[PDB]
């Protein structure tokens, strides 16, 4: 699964919400948390699409867009505002481990950075989606409804952060919706000093290794070695 | 850290048969080795019987064949020893012991000796039937009191089988213990005494209770003594 | 194969070097262990393969000899070394053991303290009366108690019981129980134990009175 | 498998007992293929061949490993013991496969007679 | 007088890197799946009692 | 080390045949695609090597002896100067001729062997 600031469909903790860092005093690492019961997240595309066929030259066709049919609105994903609210305070409790008893932990949103970087980024049945999560980052901790983020929808896409190859996807016809799992985030954090009492924490990603870091994190790869030699008080006849 | 618990006291008439366990943790239990010694009443250690798991092949020796048997529960981690054909001579303390081996190929296993012994199982042949216990204090007095210091204790008396076990405050009171032999009475009960010193001051402040505990007659007595009223 | 070992009993002080010699009827290699157990106990194995320590015992216990005779020492003996120590042969089956070798500790001769207890009146509703003789922490075990009623010796009707050497101090203890009827108890008056031991220079006598405190 | 890893030695000792995807099918095939061999052909060149325990003719030198067959056996594990002689494995693969070549020639001078 | 034993089959391991294959539980598809091998119904895991590794989440190859 | 034996007599280089033995199995791109078919390569020819081993009744020895009797055909040079007066680089350019009559006699000899021990 490629997305960034958020892990969906992914393996859930066992006990507790884990936090883990290579380093979580150097605030130039990411921490990857991962959480206990996942969160429930409805995303949609409600224009009903339409798709025309250009022929180019001898053999090839080209996809275009032709006229939504009805009214035309945005794409937006739900969260729940409960559920995220036990989560962000079970997150904050296990964060306290690492700063103390009586920090004051806020969470803001992204600051600066390319589109796929600054927003939650993620592919919905053909279509890629960029949302717009800063209404999931915005609070401050002290020792029913629903929370919509918009989305905004981009053709031409550039992946792995490389250069010189793009790729064109396709209008996808109807209606689309899909249905996902929040498992867990990627943070951090910024460096505040001369005697800062209070840590903020924003969303980050960008790069897929810390993806599949938390899937393949409790395995490793040995090589058996099954020849060995003692001694004995016996000897050959 | 490989520890062996056995099971409880009994007591069988002649010509009966007997049935012991003891059960293994801490170790793998089908690679491990494991034996059975009994001890006489003020005789030395005797070998019955080894064996191991895996092999499935126990050994014995001569004197208790076709009597002897020994089995294991690998599923409950659990060695059975069964001795039949009881006779006066069979009542003993019998042990379980364990120890490590290793293999050079071709049916040769080499030992290293018991290393983890049990706390021994006593089995008593006799035609009796199990009494319980009658506690009595030995009381301190002017009479039991020597340099400011007294001595107290209980007397466990008639009695049947053999083991019975005494401690003081619930284990508290170690220091000054002596807690005499049982020594068979000529009605076949057996008796013995459990007497502690302590400093003179501590008589009427401090409370000394002798726990008794005898297994077999599933009895369990706590015996407040105290200086004789006067 | 018969292990034989020497001698059956040892006494030596504190700080002394004891040896104890294990010999086999036929060889056996290196396939001997050394065990010691303590009374009321179950045995613990101090030496194994021989001459190889078990890990927790204290150095001042070592093992030697192969083929046939094999030696146990202890250098710097210690009151908590009272104990029957045995030879086993684990090299053929079925494995044998030595019939073993009382070590006791020696020490300086100590008077007893001798204390006497009446029968409780818990016992007396039974019908039954047993006085208790105790001498405490002497040494060495040999002594002698004499029970007297109105100051008449009594024969028969008194059974013995010694502790075995304490671990600490080295010294033994003695528990004479001295049973009568009820009736017979109430027949009498003065019940006595005379005491004599080597730290004694004269027998002492420890009595009551019965129905006194 | 695997399974007496934490047990001491003796105890172990008694149980010894194209796409993209294409490409990486074969190269593992081919791995698992030259280690089977591999394996075979150094027991073989011993004498141990079709042998799980195998005996050799070779005297242990005590500048390997000075301890006692107590504290081997009963004291340690085969990933403790691997880091203990792993500087002088080649020596004894050298000397075990010596010995056995010696034992070929032995065997074809008695024939010879 | 000890003697050299070759015992085949002990348990000893190192770490290491290798070329690691695919299986997928039994047609267009970015990453081809059945092209992989198929997966065993019930895979089999096995305790290691008293073993104690060292891992590192961060320098996983 | 490998091949130090090549100049020496035939019986000195007898006792250095662990030596070549085990220097026989282990000892995408342009260069991607040359690596793998020398492995197998390697791997053909030594199973090759095994199972012509194998049929003869010599598996898994390094001298190996049979019932064949030597045809005086093939040479006629006593032992004193086959084992102590040659090399087996010289040996082999002599005998070079005869080989496959000798491999169908082994082949042959080791068959009726069996047939006749099963029976
Ligand atoms: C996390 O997991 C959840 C649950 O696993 C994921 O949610 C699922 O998402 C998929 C993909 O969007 C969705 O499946 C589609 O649902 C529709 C009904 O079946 C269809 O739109 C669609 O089928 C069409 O597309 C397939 C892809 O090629 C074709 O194989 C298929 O034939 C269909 O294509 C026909 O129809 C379309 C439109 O009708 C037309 O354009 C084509 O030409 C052709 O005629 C898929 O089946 C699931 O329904 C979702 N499940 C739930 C419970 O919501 C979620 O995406 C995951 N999240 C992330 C981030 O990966
Ligand atoms: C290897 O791992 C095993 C399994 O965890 C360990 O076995 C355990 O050993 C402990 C003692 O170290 C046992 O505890 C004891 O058990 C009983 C019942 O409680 C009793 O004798 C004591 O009160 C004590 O609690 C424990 O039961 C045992 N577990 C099992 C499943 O056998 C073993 O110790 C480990 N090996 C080493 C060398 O550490
Ligand atoms: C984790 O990173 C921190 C920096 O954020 C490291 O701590 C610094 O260590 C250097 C010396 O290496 C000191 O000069 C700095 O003053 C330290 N910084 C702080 C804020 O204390 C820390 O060593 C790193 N941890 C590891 C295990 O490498
Ligand atoms: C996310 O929630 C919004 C708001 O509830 C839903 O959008 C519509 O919201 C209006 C009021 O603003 C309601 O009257 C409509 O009923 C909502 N739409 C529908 C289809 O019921 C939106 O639907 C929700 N998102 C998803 C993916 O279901
Ligand atoms: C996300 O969408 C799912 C359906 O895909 C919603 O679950 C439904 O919620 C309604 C309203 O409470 C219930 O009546 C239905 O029974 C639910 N359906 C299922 C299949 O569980 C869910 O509430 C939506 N979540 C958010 C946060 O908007
Ligand atoms: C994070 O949130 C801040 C504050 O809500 C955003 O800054 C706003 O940016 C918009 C334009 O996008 C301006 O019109 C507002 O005035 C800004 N607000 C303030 C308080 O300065 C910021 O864009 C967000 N960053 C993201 C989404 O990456
Ligand atoms: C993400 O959402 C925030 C909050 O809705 C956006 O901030 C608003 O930006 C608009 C202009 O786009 C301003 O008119 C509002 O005043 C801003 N709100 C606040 C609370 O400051 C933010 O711009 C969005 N990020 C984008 C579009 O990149
Ligand atoms: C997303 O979370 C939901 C809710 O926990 C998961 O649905 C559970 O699935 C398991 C396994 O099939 C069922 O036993 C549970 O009953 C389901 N829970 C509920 C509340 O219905 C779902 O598996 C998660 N994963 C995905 C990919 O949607
Ligand atoms: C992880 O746990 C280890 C101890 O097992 C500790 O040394 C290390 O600092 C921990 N790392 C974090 C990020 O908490
Ligand atoms: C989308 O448009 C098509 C073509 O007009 C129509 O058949 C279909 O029902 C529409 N889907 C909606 C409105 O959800
Ligand atoms: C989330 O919890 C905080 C802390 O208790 C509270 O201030 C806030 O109102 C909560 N948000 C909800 C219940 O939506
Ligand atoms: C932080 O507070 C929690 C509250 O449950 C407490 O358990 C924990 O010990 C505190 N941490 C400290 C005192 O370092
Ligand atoms: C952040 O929270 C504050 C306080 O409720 C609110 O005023 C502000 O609009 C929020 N910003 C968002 C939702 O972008
Ligand atoms: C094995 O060799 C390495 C490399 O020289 C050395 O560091 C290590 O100490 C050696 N170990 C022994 C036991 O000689
Ligand atoms: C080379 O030939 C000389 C002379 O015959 C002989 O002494 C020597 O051993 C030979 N060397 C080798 C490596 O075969």
């Amino acid at each position: 699964v490629v997305s960034t600031q958020l892990l969906l469909n992914g393996s859930l903790a066992e006990e507790e919400v884990m936090i883990r860092s290579e380093n979580i005093t150097n605030n130039a690492k990411n921490i990857l948390v991962q959480f206990n019961t996942p969160v429930q997240i409805n995303c949609t595309r409600p224009n009903n699409n339409t798709r025309k066929s250009i022929r180019i030259g001898p053999g090839q066709a080209f996809y275009a867009t032709g006229d939504i049919i009805g009214d035309i609105r945005q794409a937006h994903c739900n969260v729940s505002k409960a559920t995220w609210n036990e989560t962000l305070g079970k997150v904050v409790k296990q964060l306290r481990k690492h700063f103390g008893n009586n920090t004051i932990i806020r969470f803001a949103n992204s600051s600066g950075g390319d589109l796929e970087v600054t927003t939650h980024s993620f592919n919905c049945g053909g279509e890629f989606f960029y949302c717009n999560t800063s209404g999931l980052f915005n609070s401050t901790w002290i020792s029913n409804d629903s929370i919509t983020l918009p989305c905004r929808i981009k053709q031409i896409i550039n992946m792995w952060q490389r250069i010189g190859q793009a790729m064109y996807a396709p209008p996808i016809q109807g209606v689309i919706r899909c249905v996902s799992n929040i498992t867990g985030l990627i943070l951090t954090r910024d460096g505040g000093s001369t005697n800062s009492t209070t840590e903020t924490f924003r969303p980050g990603g960008g790069d897929m290794r810390d993806n599949w870091r938390s899937e393949l994190y409790k395995y490793k790869v040995v090589k058996i070695e099954p020849l060995g030699v003692a001694p004995t008080r016996c000897k050959r006849r | 850290e490989v520890q062996l618990v056995q099971s409880g006291a009994e007591l069988k008439k002649a010509g009966s048969s007997v049935k012991l366990s003891c059960q293994a943790y801490g170790v793998a239990f089908s690679t491990y080795s494991f034996h059975w010694v009994r001890q006489a009443p003020g005789q030395g250690l005797e070998w019955l019987g080894g064996f191991i798991p895996l092999v499935g092949k126990p050994n014995y020796t001569n004197k208790f064949r076709g009597r002897l048997t020994i089995t294991a529960d690998e599923s409950a981690r659990t060695t059975y020893m069964e001795l039949r054909s009881l006779r006066s001579d069979d009542t003993a303390i019998y042990y379980c012991a364990g120890g490590g081996a290793y293999s050079s190929g071709g049916g040769r296993f080499h030992y290293f000796g018991m290393a983890v012994w049990g706390q021994g199982s006593t089995v008593t042949v006799s035609s009796a039937s199990t009494k319980g216990p009658s506690v009595f204090p030995l009381a301190p007095s002017s009479k039991s009191t020597s340099g400011g210091t007294a001595a107290l204790g209980c007397l466990v008396k008639d009695y049947f089988p053999e083991p019975v076990t005494v401690s003081w405050n619930s284990g508290a009171l170690t220091s000054g213990v002596h807690t005499f032999p049982a020594v068979l009475q000529s009605s076949g009960l057996y008796s013995l005494s459990s007497v502690v010193t302590v400093p003179s001051s501590s008589l009427g402040t401090q409370t000394y209770i002798c726990n008794v505990n005898h297994k077999p007659s599933n009895t369990k007595v706590d015996k407040r003594v105290e200086p004789k009223s006067c | 194969i018969q292990l034989t070992q020497s001698p059956s009993t040892l006494s030596a002080p504190v700080g002394a070097g004891v040896t104890i010699t294990c010999q086999a009827s036929q060889s056996i290699s290196n396939g001997l262990a050394w065990y010691q157990q303590k009374p009321g106990r179950a045995p613990k194995m101090l030496i194994t393969e021989g001459s190889s320590l078990k890990s927790g015992v204290p150095d001042r216990f070592r093992g030697s000899g192969s083929g046939t005779h094999f030696i146990l020492t202890i250098s710097d003996l210690q009151p908590d070394d009272s104990a029957t120590y045995f030879c086993q042969q684990y090299n053929t089956f079925p494995w044998t053991f030595g019939r073993g070798t009382k070590v006791e500790i020696k020490r300086t001769v100590a008077a007893p303290s001798v204390f006497i207890f009446p029968p409780s009146d818990e016992q007396l509703k039974s019908g039954t009366a047993s006085v208790v003789c105790l001498l405490n922490n002497f040494y060495p075990r040999e002594a002698k108690v004499q029970w007297k009623v109105d100051n008449a010796l009594q024969s028969g009707n008194s059974q013995e019981s010694v502790t075995e050497q304490d671990s600490k101090d080295s010294t033994y203890s003695l528990s004479s129980t001295l049973t009568l009827s009820k009736a017979d108890y109430e027949k009498h008056k003065v019940y006595a134990c005379e005491v004599t031991h080597q730290g004694l220079s004269s027998p002492v006598t420890k009595s009551f009175n019965r129905g006194e405190c | 498998f695997l399974g007496a890893a934490g047990s001491t030695m003796g105890a172990a000792s008694m149980t010894l007992t194209l796409t993209v995807w294409g490409i990486k099918q074969l190269q593992a095939r081919v791995l698992a293929v030259e280690r089977y061999l591999r394996d075979q052909q150094l027991l073989g060149i011993w004498g141990c061949s079709g042998k799980l325990i195998c005996c050799t003719n070779v005297p242990w030198n005590s500048s390997w490993s000075n301890r006692n067959l107590s504290e081997i056996w009963d004291n340690m594990t085969w990933l403790q013991w691997d880091k203990e002689i792993s500087n002088y494995t080649q020596i004894i693969y050298g000397l075990l496969e010596e010995s056995q070549n010696q034992q070929e020639k032995n065997e074809q001078d008695l024939l010879a007679l | 007088n000890l003697w050299v034993t070759v015992y085949y089959g002990v348990p000893v391991w190192k770490d290491a890197e290798t070329t690691l294959f695919c299986a997928s539980d039994a047609k267009h598809n970015v990453w081809a799946t059945h092209a992989c091998v198929p997966t065993d119904p019930n895979p089999q895991e096995i305790h290691l009692e008293n073993v104690t590794e060292e891992f590192n989440m961060w320098k996983n190859n």
